[PDB]
RNA sequence: GCCGACUAGGGAUCGGGUGGUGUUUUUUUA
């Protein structure tokens, strides 16, 4: 499940990424 | 309808339509009781009719299914059999005015003929290139099977002697079978 | 290039009739297909036919009695007039009184016969004979 | 709980009062099923004759509660049939027309399930509508199909034939 | 309570014979079955009779 | 087509209803008008000619349908008139229509014949001449012919045929032969399996019992009708069936063994599962209670009593409980001193059963029925048992007490009635 | 039926006729909804989410079980994809094929598959633009 | 010869999933009882994941090409 | 015939009975 | 080698899946 999980798929996920990016 | 015929010269007209029967549904088959004037019509529902009554005298029906063909018995004239579109054969008795027995086949039967010499025995024209010979009392099994056609048999008839049967098929052939033998002795 | 569902059904029915098969399964189904089928059936060219709903487009199975010579969907959708109808029949049917041209008009899908009797016109769909 | 509380309709009919009384009696008898029965409430009832001569109780219900009813519909229906013999107890929700008709049919066939639906197009032009039903509880619904056609025709004004494949009824 | 138990409570045997209607097999009629289940049996019963008739032709 | 014929039949009915409210319906002119409808109701050339049509004309004859359609209207109009206007219902006014009635009776169409039967039933009481009277006799013969040809009695024509036979025997002095009566009753017996469409047949069966015509199969009818009451769901069929059997039971001769077996059914049918079935039995038992011989009542009193207290005590339907209490209440005055003495032992016996609480409620509830039917002080010993039983109940009302809430409530109920009876 | 290939495979899933939840299923509809959110918060796409629910929780289907598509369920709870499942996977595959290609400058087969992948992207990108799920200014890489 | 409208039940069972009169799933679901804690879990017949007991974190099944092979010792029922 | 070499339970079907799918009344 | 929108098949074989069966195989290391 963990190996199958992706860090970057959901609008919330990139929102987290967008949050940490800035 | 009435037809003028030259069978006898004991007289000398009124030839044409005599009486008409309106039905709510289409009619697909008709047969007449031999002993009495009563006759049956097979369409969406199997109906018993009298010549002198314009409406269907009695309504027979096992279920909602339509009836494709029928044939009265020639010896036990009170018994009737019918064919349905759900690959079924239904038996009836006029003495009880109700259906008697039903069996479902792998395919539809297009025609049914009763043996003139065997009151309890009849043959059925089936759509699997086969004709099936049946005893009325025990319908769990067939008496005999005929296999020599290559298209669905459309009509079947007993010899009035009762010892041969003739079958008609979509394959452009007519076959004659001996009653105790399962293969045609002849093809036309 | 894929063909319309009507055309596919028509071709299947024609093929099976010509190979002598007595039952045909048509998929998918439609109101145009089904309506055209009872038009045939009223004209007796086909027998019992039955509809499977699969919760999808659906399926038909048609009994054939071998009286169908040829059936087809005509294209393109060109309009047809009432008083003029006859000539298209003469063009689109083998003979004068043989066959039925199917037409979809304001009053539904119907042969040209019930059409001229109702004095209605509309779009032609095809032919059966 | 009074029978009227179970009846959403402001003016309860007499038969509504009897059925609500039976429902609250089941609540009181039940040690814990009451917990599910108490929230559950029905809009109305309608009793219809059948060809066999018996009657059928079509309970008109709200859909979001109809879910909960369906969770406990088996036991509740059996109990009410005990209270009201000669009567078939059925829960139908009140609700495009094709959608609602099929939903009513699904409510009818509950607990059993519809294997299929057939339509036969006859030579004369007669239409035979049929519904193919699973054999999960074949014996019980084999005592009830006449009620099913009566209900469907009475409510939807349609002729329909329920059959059960895999068996020659 | 059942009917029988009350009539036993009297314990008299002359009161018991007075109410003769109560002693005997229950003749309460059974609840009717569905029509098709009835006619299915009727069809079965008819099929028996028809079989007996045609068997006369057997000889 | 048939669908349009059905539509035409409706309009003709709508027209007929309008006449009923038409002022012309009250005049004598209409009878002449209906009279009018009846009588009104009763090679080298082809070698030269180009032919462009391949279709042949189809033969059809709708003249007969017009004749029947007009014939049906006049019969319905005539029957509507004579029923509504009594003066027109006279031999002189209706003498001329008899030859049309007999012709309509032979018509192939059933509906017109049905209307022919309806009018003839209306004219049965009316006096007629020798020529105009044979039509009643001939129709009695015809309806049998209809019954003979018909497969099942459950037919709209046959049911009306039985209706005329009922009136024929009821009113006309001439009566059908027993063998013919035996045959027709044989045919209705299987068709009676579905009573819903045999309401008219019941009225014919009522005619037979009304005149007390002795016929073997009529005994089979009584057995069959008895089942129909407690089983058939329709309200009407139970009522019509209830009266005929009750008259049959009370009029026709029966062996003593049968009489008990007839009363075996009612007490056993009292335990029928369906509430309506038990209710249907109440009216019969009530009929036995209200009007019956004292010896017959005394013979069966003890059985009816304790059978009723059952459904009063334990029954899913409160009304069946209430009715049985009402039934017991109207009986206890009528029972003899000895028979009531047996009742006195019974109520005392359960009150004596202090050990069993179930026996207790019977004593108190039955004691309530005892009061207001026989009254208080008729049996002092039973009253003391109730008062003692009430005291022992009310004393043990504490939390430690084991007495159930139904018991203390039952004691209060009988106690309240005892206050109304007496000031002690 | 395959584009960019001669295969005519018909392998696929066949939905059951019944559109009511299984009689054997006895878990609350909502408890699924929070459970769906939990993996989707963990980072599993609607595709993988459905695989786990059915495999371990008896969820035959998301519509039949609760009446809503898992995306709509996720969309209702404030969660969704940026770009669709289908397009999202194509981009990474196009990425990976490219990330291969610089190191290995003789993979003439790989470059061909890139064109097949890229053209598929353009068609899929074109249509998602038309439905407006993808605003028009989007262009591939 | 075969009746297209009324095919034999066996013939349907023998034949492919999708080309049928009415296509439906041949797959199904199971109750599998955990050997460790005796708790019951719902597992798909063709499950694609190594379904694990939530209570025990114990493997109940392993993925395969078709049906997932239930782990040894895991008692199972059709649901 | 080939299947019969390994499977234990295959009832032999009388061809007079194969065409019958079912009967309402069982005797 | 007639061609096509075109039916039902036969044997063998490659890859995958389902079911059965009894020989290899094998044992709480995997």
């Amino acid at each position: 499940i963990d190996k199958k999980a992706k860090k970057d798929f959901y609008r919330f996920q990139v929102r987290e990424r967008k949050k940490q990016e800035i | 309808w009435s037809i003028n015929v030259d069978d006898y010269s004991n007289k000398n007209n009124e030839e044409g339509l005599i009486r008409t029967f309106d039905g709510e549904s289409a009619f697909q088959g008709i047969d007449s009781h031999r002993e009495n004037s009563t006759f049956a019509t097979g369409g969406a529902k199997i109906h018993l009719w009298d010549v002198n009554r314009l409406k269907p005298v009695s309504d027979l029906s096992w279920g909602a299914d339509n009836i494709t063909s029928l044939k009265f018995n020639q010896n036990e004239t009170d018994i009737l059999a019918s064919t349905g579109s759900d690959n079924s054969i239904v038996l009836y008795d006029l003495r009880t005015n109700s259906p008697t027995q039903k069996i479902v086949q792998t395919m539809r039967t297009n025609a049914i003929c009763w043996n003139p010499m065997e009151a309890f025995n009849f043959v059925t024209a089936n759509e699997d290139h086969n004709a099936y010979y049946y005893d009325m009392r025990n319908l769990s099994r067939s008496l005999n099977v005929f296999k020599d056609h290559v298209s669905a048999v459309m009509d079947v008839d007993f010899s009035p002697t009762g010892d041969e049967i003739v079958t008609g098929s979509y394959d452009k052939s007519i076959r004659i079978y001996k009653t105790n033998h399962g293969h045609s002795r002849e093809i036309y | 290039t894929r063909s319309s569902v009507l055309a596919d059904a028509l071709n299947a029915i024609n093929n099976a009739e010509k190979t002598g098969k007595r039952q045909v399964l048509i998929r998918p189904s439609s109101k145009v297909i089904i309506k055209f089928l009872q038009v045939m059936q009223k004209h007796g060219y086909i027998g019992e036919f039955e509809y499977i709903d699969d919760h999808r487009s659906g399926k038909i199975v048609v009994q054939l009695n071998g009286r169908l010579n040829k059936c087809g969907v005509i294209s393109p959708r060109f309009n047809v007039k009432i008083g003029d109808i006859e000539k298209w029949t003469a063009n689109l049917l083998p003979a004068r009184q043989f066959g039925y041209v199917i037409l979809t008009t304001s009053a539904g899908i119907m042969d040209h016969e019930e059409a001229r009797r109702k004095h209605v016109s509309g779009k032609i769909l095809g032919f059966v004979y | 709980s009074a029978p009227q509380a179970k009846i959403l309709s402001q003016a309860p009919t007499e038969l509504e009062l009897q059925v609500a009384q039976a429902f609250v009696e089941l609540e009181n008898s039940s040690p814990e099923l009451k917990a599910e029965l108490r929230p559950l409430q029905f809009k109305s009832i309608r009793e219809i004759d059948v060809a066999g001569g018996k009657k059928a109780l079509a309970i008109f219900v709200p859909v979001p509660s109809l879910a909960g009813f369906h969770k406990v519909q088996t036991k509740l229906t059996r109990e009410l049939e005990k209270k009201f013999q000669d009567r078939h107890v059925i829960f139908l929700a009140e609700r495009t027309l094709t959608a609602v008709h099929d939903k009513i049919l699904e409510d009818l066939v509950f607990p059993t399930e519809i294997v299929g639906k057939r339509v036969r197009y006859l030579v004369g032009g007669n239409k035979i509508q049929k519904v193919l039903l699973d054999s999960k509880d074949v014996q019980q619904i084999d005592y009830k199909l006449e009620s099913f056609q009566a209900v469907y025709n009475k409510l939807t004004g349609k002729q329909i034939v329920f059959e059960i494949p895999s068996e020659t009824h | 309570l059942s009917l029988t138990d009350m009539m036993n409570v009297i314990d008299d045997r002359q009161v018991i014979e007075n109410a003769n209607l109560l002693k005997g097999k229950s003749s309460t009629y059974e609840v009717p079955l569905p029509q098709r289940i009835q006619q299915r049996h009727d069809r079965k019963a008819a099929y028996e009779i028809s079989r007996q008739e045609v068997s006369k032709w057997n000889d | 087509n048939l669908r349009n014929q059905n539509k035409l039949s409706e309009l003709l009915r709508r027209y007929l209803l309008g006449l009923n409210h038409n002022s012309d319906s009250e005049s004598e002119s209409i009878l002449k008008f209906c009279h009018q409808l009846f009588q009104e109701s009763e090679e080298k050339e082809d070698f030269f000619l180009v032919n462009l049509e391949s279709k042949s004309y189809t033969i059809n004859s709708n003249s007969l349908l017009l004749n029947s359609t007009l014939q049906k209207f006049a019969l319905d109009l005539l029957r509507n008139v004579i029923t509504r206007h009594r003066s027109f219902l006279t031999v002189s006014h209706l003498e001329g229509f008899i030859p049309f009635l007999r012709d309509s009776l032979l018509s192939e169409n059933e509906g017109v014949v049905i209307s022919t039967l309806r009018i003839l039933i209306t004219l049965i009481r009316l006096d007629f001449s020798d020529e105009s009277s044979e039509i009643f006799k001939n129709c009695a013969r015809k309806v049998l012919n209809i019954i003979k040809v018909s497969p099942s009695t459950s037919s709209e024509l046959c049911q009306m045929g039985l209706k005329f036979l009922s009136a024929f025997i009821r009113h006309t002095d001439s009566t059908l032969k027993d063998t013919a009566l035996s045959y027709v009753l044989g045919r209705v017996l299987p068709d009676l399996n579905e009573p819903s469409r045999q309401g008219l047949a019941f009225n014919f069966l009522k005619a037979l019992v009304s005149k007390h015509i002795m016929l073997p199969e009529l005994y089979d009818i009584a057995d069959t009708t008895r089942e129909i009451m407690v089983t058939n769901h329709s309200k009407e069929i139970r009522d019509v069936s209830r009266s005929v059997y009750y008259q049959f039971l009370m009029e026709y001769d029966q062996s003593k063994g049968r009489l008990e077996k007839q009363f075996k059914f009612m007490v056993d049918n009292l335990q029928y599962p369906t509430e309506s079935g038990r209710q249907s039995v109440m009216e019969l038992i009530n009929l036995i209670i209200t009007k019956a011989n004292p010896a017959l009542l005394s013979k069966l009193s003890s059985s009816f009593f304790l059978a009723l207290v059952n459904v009063s005590f334990n029954d899913d339907a409160p009304r069946c409980r209430e009715m049985a209490s009402v039934l017991i209440s109207t009986m206890l005055p009528k029972l003899e001193n000895k028979d009531l003495e047996i009742v006195e032992k019974y109520i005392a016996a359960w009150l004596k059963q202090v050990d069993n609480a179930s026996f207790l409620n019977l004593g108190l509830r039955t004691y309530k029925v005892y009061l207001k039917s026989i009254g208080f002080e008729h049996t002092i010993e039973l009253d003391e048992l109730a008062i003692k039983r009430i005291r022992y109940i009310l004393s043990d009302t504490s939390v430690g007490s084991e007495h159930q809430w139904d018991l203390v409530y039952s004691a209060l109920n009988t106690f309240s009635s005892y206050m109304e009876a007496t000031e002690s | 039926g395959r584009m960019h290939s001669a295969g005519k495979g018909i392998s696929s899933s066949a939905i059951p006729y019944s559109r009511n939840a299984p009689a054997w299923f006895k878990l609350s509809s909502e408890s699924v909804i929070e459970q769906i959110v939990k993996y989707a918060r963990k980072g599993l796409t609607p595709s993988q989410i459905g695989v786990l629910l059915r495999d371990a929780h008896g969820v035959t289907q998301a519509r039949v079980i609760t009446g809503n598509k898992i995306m709509r369920i996720l969309k209702s709870n404030g969660l969704a994809p940026e770009i669709p499942e289908d397009l999202y996977y194509l981009i990474k595959k196009a990425v990976s094929v490219r990330k291969h290609l610089e190191r290995n400058r003789k993979d003439k087969d790989a470059k061909f598959r890139l064109i097949l992948i890229e053209s598929r992207i353009h068609r899929l990108a074109r249509y998602y633009r038309t439905v407006a799920v993808l605003p028009p200014n989007w262009k591939y890489e | 010869v075969q009746d297209l409208l009324h095919p034999t039940a066996a013939s349907e069972a023998r034949k492919h999933k999708l080309k049928t009169l009415v296509q439906g799933p041949r797959s199904y679901f199971l109750d599998v009882k955990c050997p460790g804690c005796l708790n019951i879990t719902t597992v798909f017949s063709h499950a694609q994941t190594a379904v694990t007991c939530e209570s025990c974190s114990t493997i109940l099944c392993t993925p395969t090409g078709g049906k997932a092979k239930l782990s040894e010792g895991t008692s199972f029922r059709r649901k | 015939a080939n299947e019969r070499r390994t499977r234990k339970d295959m009832p032999y079907i009388s061809e007079r009975k194969k065409q019958i799918v079912g009967t309402v009344h069982k005797y």
